[PDB]
């Protein structure tokens, strides 16, 4: 049914996970993370925020694209691993599915499951609020305050990011 | 914070995000500005240890709020009982329950 | 605390044991840091959105500017590490003895 | 020529914004009602499903407080059909 | 519903073609025809190994910069604020610390693609 | 006044591309905090009703607050509709 | 490295620092450990040799654990209470997270295997911000959260690091292997008093950080990295052994030198919470420590090592370190006992 | 804890305003005009008393003057009414713009046969007062009682007695 | 205190710099040509590439 996209897309977002988490050769593990950023935009979209689901997609997809490029130069070997290839990485493959399934098949079954916290399996729509927005987007008023509200958070951010160019040009020059 | 330079400077770098119940923009108001509100109100200048037991009652609708584990776990037991009734033949839902 | 949070801190846990358990490859850790910061994104952004926090709205955004320096300050040195031994091997930073 | 037309969309926004500000009170009004008679309904309709459960008490309240708090979804929906309760949950964001 | 069956609908169509791409035509599969091309002579080696990367630092900068974008795009919301002054100050800040880092790498060589 | 512009010139005949982003950049840092219709722009911003105006309840005293929205009193948009 | 980038990465390593004690909101603090690690990097890569390339890979791959883990906490934090203040956390599993984070970040055993190997790979100058201005931001965030801090899980990582930091010490004659597993002693002490009185946690960190930089100088002084090129000092500099002796004395905790107050004042407050059996076998474990301090005072001060002959030429140049705040250093290590009632300013 | 307590259906019974929202639109500015009283009085306690359960009767004096508001157009102003909001129902966004030849039509249609003039810009956003005989709630949270704060510590203040009093010694 | 576990370690350089370890680099090879647009027809340029 529909009114479970949410917890729909969350278990293809463990799924790519354990896609990454099992450890293939990076161009696979790349692809794991990529399936799971665009499920998590798919996630924070169905919440209400739209420009939070396009903008971490829109980050690790071209975090992705250098991730790629550096493993053909230096993550590289003569025979990739996939999640068949190797006993270990299997293992580990389908290892976290089962965990996966478990958990679904509990919480679906039961609708409650206790592993440190208590998890309630109504579904994810009986928590959404009732009452309708004004004329504005509240995810969109939030972000747009960084510049009127976070002068602080402006400039740590700002200085992090300029020092971070001159950090990578430190740790590189090799001299 | 360690080093209180905030508040004696009277500079406020990061306690404008601290709290849900402080001014938003354009005074949009979040879903539990009353429970946070009023814990906020009930321990204030008695020092959390006073206030984890003297204002324990706020803190309890202020989680109950958050996390409305009391609201689906009585959800739960209505939804349950239900399908119980109506998969033995003892229980006709209401028109405008179907449609 | 819906069925949604259960897969996302599941995630987080996938993730964290992913990092914890090195196979050769250094980039191969990188990932699973990324993989993590993706988690708290997300878990981050829920009870935000949920709750209707609207100045909150920008720590997510916040997050994932320092994901982007962590995330580059790793492959600076996944770069010296792999002009050193020509490859990306963690078993050859074993140099320094505890 | 963008300065001027731009400061002419401003005015328009403005308009259209005081609209909004003449109808929220007939807005409001009818939401206020459409809500009270939705719980009313789960409530006259819980007293008969929970007839027989021993400890049940029909419509207590999880809260200490006597206050009033805005039902959630689970809450409003509880017991209709699934039709209207993706309606009401996903029918913003999913029209496009 | 509208956006995931048109997502649904160009993904079946694509999928559809490369079905019909391979069980459509007649095939004739032999060694040589399927051996990797490198115009004509074998491969001297396996297009597995390492590739150096001279543009290694511009793609770490590349991380850093698209971070930026994340952080400027949300101005057209923000100038709808009523704090223009600090908006626009912090605005212009953050943009020129941005090209304060593009200055640095530029001058300092880090531009330039490794020999 | 001489060795200053043998700097201008030797920059616009090998950066013209630099020239132009500097001199652009330095009017946008400029100009705001010169233009009269500075202001304006946090007028109309403050004007624009994105929330509903609560009514104040009357105690009697409140002469400065209108009783119907059509009423003298209150802040006017007459600048805005001749901007 | 540009000398003015040097100092551009120290004040950036000190601003993360000291926005992490200023910060009143979570998010803040997490962006202060980030920029601090960011900058540290950096100076640990400074002289682009194999050892530091694998000591700053291994500090990263650790601290960025420790990051995400601090993130989860708050992130859990906030699900449980709504607000992202700097205080008591309000849920247990938060607690822990955020504990074991600010152990890894402190280098607490058992998160202690990278100390040992990060100060060895890294120069002196380097180390010592490691050991001594590294602990400050953790220490910060522990010194607001230890109300909700599990007694159990505190105590124990303390006694744990008594006894590694104690045993791990015996086997070594790398100086900065030594001195990196005695700040692993350390932070034991800072921690187990930290329930009880979280102003001798302040004591026992600003008494380290003297003794531990009054180490540091003396070893930058003669570019001394080992046993044997430390006992050669007293054929060069005779006097710098015997501050050498009585810092290592004092480090020790032997009155009537200044550090055994930071001891003296920590079995005061466990004692005043009925804690007996822990203050003893913290006290006793201790001996560990000054045993392998006791070691290098005989190969250093109190015998003569054999000499090599181009010792000769080095008689004839003086020190040219610049050796800042030794001479005062030294003597704040090695005689304060008297005022150890000054302890009341840090309240 | 507590029964959560409801009106009944009949005390939620009311007629209706079945308009569309084009209907609605078209006449919000001059509905904003004339029913202002009863709805800046409902919009009021809405805010004060913070509960929809306390301000039903004023609901429905927005109802009930909606009505009057419309049965007024439909005696005087039924037909340029209807032209103005088939315009406005034409556009997705239901754009003013597009209607302005109509909606002068409608506005002196209203403005000779109802006296209705139309609010200027920026009118209609004013805060304005409302004069109202319901009491102003006490308690509208329902708080309980605030706990007595620790006992102030005031006083001259002396030097410690004997001084630091830490073991053996004496300042 | 020497163990069988620590009998092959030995005592890191004087100034912490570990020699340089042996050259390894791959250059990657390629056949640009014969069958190739720009290599007139009948040239095999083996090329020897770094990136
Ligand atoms: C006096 C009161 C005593 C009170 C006692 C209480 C305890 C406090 C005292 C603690 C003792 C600290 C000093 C230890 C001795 C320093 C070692 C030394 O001799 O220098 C050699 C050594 C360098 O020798 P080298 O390795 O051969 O060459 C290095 C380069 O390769 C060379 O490359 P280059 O040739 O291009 O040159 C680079 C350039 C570089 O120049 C610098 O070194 C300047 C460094 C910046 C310091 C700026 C002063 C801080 C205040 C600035 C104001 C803003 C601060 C906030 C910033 C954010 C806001 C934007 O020049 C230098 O290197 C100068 C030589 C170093 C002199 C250092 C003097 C300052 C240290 C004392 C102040 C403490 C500063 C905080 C520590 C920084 C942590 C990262 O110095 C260092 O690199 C170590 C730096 C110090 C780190 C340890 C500091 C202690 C940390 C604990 C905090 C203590 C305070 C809080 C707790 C206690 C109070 C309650
Ligand atoms: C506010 C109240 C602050 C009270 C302290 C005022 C004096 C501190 C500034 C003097 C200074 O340059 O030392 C900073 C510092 C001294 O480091 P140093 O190289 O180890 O000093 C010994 C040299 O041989 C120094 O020899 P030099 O030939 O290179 O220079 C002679 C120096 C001679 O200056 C001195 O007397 C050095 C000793 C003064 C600093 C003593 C540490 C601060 C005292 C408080 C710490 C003890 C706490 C109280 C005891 C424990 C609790 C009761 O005289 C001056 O430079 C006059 C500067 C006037 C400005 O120099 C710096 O690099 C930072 C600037
Ligand atoms: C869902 C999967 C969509 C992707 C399918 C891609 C694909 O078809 O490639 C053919 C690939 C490539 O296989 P192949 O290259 O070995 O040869 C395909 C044709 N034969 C085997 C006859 C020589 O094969 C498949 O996986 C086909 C899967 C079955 C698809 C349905 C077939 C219906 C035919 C009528
Ligand atoms: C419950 C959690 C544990 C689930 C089981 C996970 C183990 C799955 C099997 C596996 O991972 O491989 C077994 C492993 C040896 O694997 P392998 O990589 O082939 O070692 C020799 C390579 N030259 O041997 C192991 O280390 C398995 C340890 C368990
Ligand atoms: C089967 C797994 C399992 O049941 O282990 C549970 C174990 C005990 O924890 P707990 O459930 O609280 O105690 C029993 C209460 N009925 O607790 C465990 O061992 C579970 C291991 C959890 C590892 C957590 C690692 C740090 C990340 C913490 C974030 C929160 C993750 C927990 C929620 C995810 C659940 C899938
Ligand atoms: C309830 C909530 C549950 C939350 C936990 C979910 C975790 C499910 C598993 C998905 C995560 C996978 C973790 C990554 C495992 C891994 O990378 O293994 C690396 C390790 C190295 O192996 P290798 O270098 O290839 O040499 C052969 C040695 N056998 O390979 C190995 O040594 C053996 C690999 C075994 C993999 C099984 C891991 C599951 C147990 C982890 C602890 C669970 C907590
Ligand atoms: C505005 C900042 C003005 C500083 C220059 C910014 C543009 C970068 C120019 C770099 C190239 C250059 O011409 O200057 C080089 C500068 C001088 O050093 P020099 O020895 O003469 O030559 C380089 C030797 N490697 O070498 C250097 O030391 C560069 C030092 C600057 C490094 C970047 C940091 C800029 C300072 C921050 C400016 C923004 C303010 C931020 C405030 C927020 C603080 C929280
Ligand atoms: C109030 C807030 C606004 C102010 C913000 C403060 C920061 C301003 C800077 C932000 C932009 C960062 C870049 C600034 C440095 C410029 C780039 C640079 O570093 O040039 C160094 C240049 C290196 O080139 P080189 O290899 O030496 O060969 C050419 C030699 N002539 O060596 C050189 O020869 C350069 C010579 C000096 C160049 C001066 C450039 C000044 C740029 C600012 C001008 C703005 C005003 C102009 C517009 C006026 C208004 C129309
Ligand atoms: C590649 C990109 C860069 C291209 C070069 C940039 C352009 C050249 C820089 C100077 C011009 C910048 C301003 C841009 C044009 C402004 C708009 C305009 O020109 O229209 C004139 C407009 C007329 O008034 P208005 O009220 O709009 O009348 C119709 C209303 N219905 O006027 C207005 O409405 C607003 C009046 C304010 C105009 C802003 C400029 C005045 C700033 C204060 C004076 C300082 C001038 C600079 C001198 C100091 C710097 C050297
Ligand atoms: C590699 C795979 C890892 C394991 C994934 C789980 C597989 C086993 C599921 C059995 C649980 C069960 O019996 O539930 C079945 C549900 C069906 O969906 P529902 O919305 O709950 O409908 C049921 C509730 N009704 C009747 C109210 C509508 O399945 C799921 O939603 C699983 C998630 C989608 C699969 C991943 C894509």
């Amino acid at each position: 049914m529909m009114l479970y996209i949410v917890f729909i897309l969350s278990v293809i977002f463990v799924m790519g996970f354990v896609g990454f988490s099992s450890k293939p050769s990076p161009i696979y593990g790349g692809l794991g993370l990529i399936v799971s950023g665009g499920v998590g935009c798919g996630i924070v979209l169905n919440f209400g925020g739209s420009f939070l689901g396009l903008m971490v997609f829109l980050i690790y997809l071209g975090g992705m694209m250098v991730v790629f490029g550096y493993t053909t130069a230096m993550a590289t070997e003569q025979y990739p691993e996939i999640w068949l290839s190797n006993k270990a990485v299997l293992g580990a493959f389908v290892t976290g599915l089962l965990m996966e399934f478990f958990m679904v098949y509990y919480v679906l079954k039961d609708k409650e499951v206790e592993v440190v916290f208590e998890f309630n399996g109504l579904g994810d729509w009986v928590i959404y609020d009732t009452g309708d927005s004004g004329f504005f987007s509240e995810e969109a008023m939030g972000i747009a305050a960084l510049y009127s509200y976070g002068t602080w958070l402006v400039i740590v951010t700002g200085w992090s990011l300029l020092i971070g160019v001159v950090v990578i040009m430190e740790i590189t020059r090799g001299n | 914070p360690f080093f209180d330079v905030q508040k004696r400077l009277g500079v406020d770098l990061d306690r404008w995000m601290t709290i849900q119940s402080a001014e938003q923009p354009h005074k949009i108001p979040s879903r539990c500005h009353a429970f946070e509100k009023e814990w906020i109100e009930c321990a204030h200048g008695i020092g959390s240890i006073r206030a984890e037991k003297e204002c324990k009652i706020e803190f309890e609708d202020f989680r109950e709020c958050l996390l409305r584990q009391k609201t689906m776990k009585r959800l739960h037991a209505i939804r349950r009982q239900r399908e119980k009734l109506i998969k033995e033949g003892k229980y006709t839902p209401p028109p405008h329950h179907s449609g | 605390m819906s069925m949604v949070y259960m897969n996302i801190m599941m995630a987080f846990t996938v993730s964290l044991v992913g990092l914890l358990m090195y196979r050769s490859h250094l980039m191969s850790s990188l990932l699973c840091l990324e993989g993590m910061m993706l988690s708290l994104f997300v878990m981050a952004a829920l009870t935000i959105l949920n709750s209707h926090f609207t100045l909150a709205s920008m720590m997510p955004i916040i997050l994932l500017v320092f994901a982007a320096c962590e995330a580059a300050l790793g492959l600076s040195l996944l770069v010296m590490v792999s002009n050193t031994y020509g490859t990306d091997y963690v078993q050859n930073l074993n140099l320094l003895q505890c | 020529s963008m300065m001027k037309w731009n400061r002419e969309r401003r005015r328009l926004q403005i308009e259209d914004f005081e609209a909004r500000i003449a109808l929220m009170p007939l807005l409001q009004a009818e939401k206020d009602r459409r809500v009270l008679q939705m719980l009313r309904e789960n409530l006259e309709e819980e007293a008969t499903v929970m007839k027989d459960v021993p400890g049940w008490k029909v419509g207590e309240s999880v809260f200490h407080t006597t206050r009033w708090v805005t039902p959630m979804m689970g809450e409003l929906y509880g017991l209709r059909a699934s039709e209207e309760v993706l309606s009401a949950t996903y029918g913003f964001i999913w029209y496009t | 519903m509208n956006l995931m069956l048109a997502l649904l609908t160009n993904f079946t169509l694509a999928t559809l073609l490369v079905i019909i791409a391979f069980w459509l035509p007649q095939l004739n599969v032999y060694s040589e025809k399927t051996s990797p091309y490198e115009c004509g002579f074998d491969p001297m080696g396996s297009a597995r190994l390492p590739f150096s990367m001279k543009f290694f630092l511009v793609a770490i900068t590349f991380l850093l910069f698209d971070l930026e974008i994340a952080l400027l795009l949300p101005l057209p919301w923000a100038s709808q604020t009523a704090n223009l002054n600090t908006m626009l100050t912090m605005a212009l800040f953050l943009i020129i610390l941005l090209a304060v880092s593009l200055a640095y790498e530029w001058t300092q060589k880090g531009l330039e693609w490794t020999e | 006044a001489e060795r200053v512009a043998a700097f201008l010139k030797n920059v616009w005949a090998k950066e013209p591309v630099l020239v132009a982003s500097f001199a652009i950049a330095g009017l946008a840092v400029i100009l705001p905090t010169l233009s009269p219709y500075t202001k304006y722009s946090l007028m109309i911003n403050r004007a624009t009703p994105y929330n509903y105006p609560v009514p104040l309840r009357d105690d009697g005293n409140m002469p400065d607050v209108p009783s119907h929205p059509q009423d003298p009193q209150g802040p006017s948009l007459e600048w805005l509709k001749r901007l | 490295m540009n000398p003015i980038i040097f100092i551009i990465i120290l004040l950036t390593i000190m601003l993360g620092t000291i926005i992490v004690m200023i910060s009143s909101h979570w998010l803040l603090v997490w962006i202060g450990f980030e920029m601090n690690m960011l900058a540290i990097i950096p100076i640990m890569m400074k002289n682009h040799n194999p050892r530091a390339t694998e000591a700053s890979t291994k500090y990263f791959l650790t601290q960025s654990t420790a990051s995400m883990l601090l993130m989860m906490a708050v992130i859990i934090n906030l699900m449980f209470s709504g607000q992202w203040t700097v205080m008591k956390l309000f849920n247990p599993m938060a607690s822990m997270l955020m504990t074991m984070a600010l152990a890894m970040k402190l280098g607490m055993a058992p998160f202690h295997f990278w100390v040992p190997e990060v100060t060895q790979g890294i120069p002196l100058s380097s180390g010592l911000i490691l050991l001594t201005w590294q602990k400050l931001a953790p220490m910060s965030v522990l010194y607001q959260i230890f109300p909700s801090i599990n007694l159990n899980l505190i105590l124990t990582l303390s006694v744990l690091s008594i006894l590694i930091g104690g045993w791990g010490g015996l086997n070594q004659t790398q100086l900065r292997k030594i001195m990196a597993y005695s700040s692993i002693a350390h932070m034991g002490w800072m921690t187990a008093v930290l329930p009880y009185n979280p102003t001798m946690t302040l004591l026992n960190l600003i008494i380290y950080i003297i003794m531990t930089s009054t180490m540091f100088t003396m070893f930058m002084a003669n570019s001394t990295t080992t046993t044997l090129s430390l006992s050669h000092t007293w054929n060069k500099t005779p006097i710098m052994t015997v501050l050498i002796l009585a810092t290592l004395l004092s480090m020790g905790g032997l009155p009537p030198l200044s550090g055994f107050m930071p001891k003296w004042m920590i079995i005061q407050e466990m004692t005043k919470n009925n804690s007996i059996i822990l203050p003893t076998f913290m006290a006793i474990t201790a001996l560990l420590n000054l045993y392998f301090y006791m070691r290098l005072t005989y190969s250093t001060t109190l015998t003569m090592f054999p000499s090599t002959n181009n010792m000769k030429m080095k008689w004839q140049f003086p020190l040219m370190k610049k050796m800042t705040f030794l001479p005062t250093m030294v003597v704040l290590s090695t005689m304060m006992l008297p005022l150890t009632p000054m302890l009341s300013v840090l309240e | 804890p507590g029964i959560v307590e409801l009106p009944s259906l009949e005390d939620l019974k009311v007629q209706e305003v079945k308009v569309s929202s084009s209907v609605l639109k078209a006449a919000a500015h001059h509905y904003g005009a004339q029913c202002d009283k009863p709805n800046k009085e409902f919009m009021l306690c809405r805010w004060e008393e913070k509960d929809p359960r306390r301000c039903l009767e004023e609901g429905k004096l927005v109802n009930q003057c909606a009505l009057e508001f419309f049965r007024q157009i439909k005696r005087h102003c039924a037909e340029p009414f209807t032209e103005y909001w088939t315009c406005i129902d034409y556009s997705g966004l239901q754009l003013f713009r597009r209607c302005r030849k109509q909606q002068a039509q409608f506005d002196e249609c209203v403005l000779d046969k109802l006296g209705w003039v139309r609010p200027d810009l920026g009118d209609l956003s004013k805060v304005t007062k409302v004069k109202t005989d319901r009491p102003l709630p006490e308690n509208p949270y329902h708080s309980r009682a605030r706990p007595e704060p620790n006992p102030e510590v005031e006083g001259d203040l002396k030097p410690a007695r004997h001084g630091s009093r830490l073991f053996f010694w004496t300042m | 205190y020497p163990t069988k576990e620590t009998a092959h370690w030995k005592p890191p350089p004087w100034n912490d710099v570990d020699p340089p370890k042996d050259t390894l680099v791959s250059n990657l090879t390629l056949n640009f040509g014969p069958q190739h647009p720009a290599a007139h027809g009948v040239l095999r340029l083996v090329m020897e590439l770094s990136g």
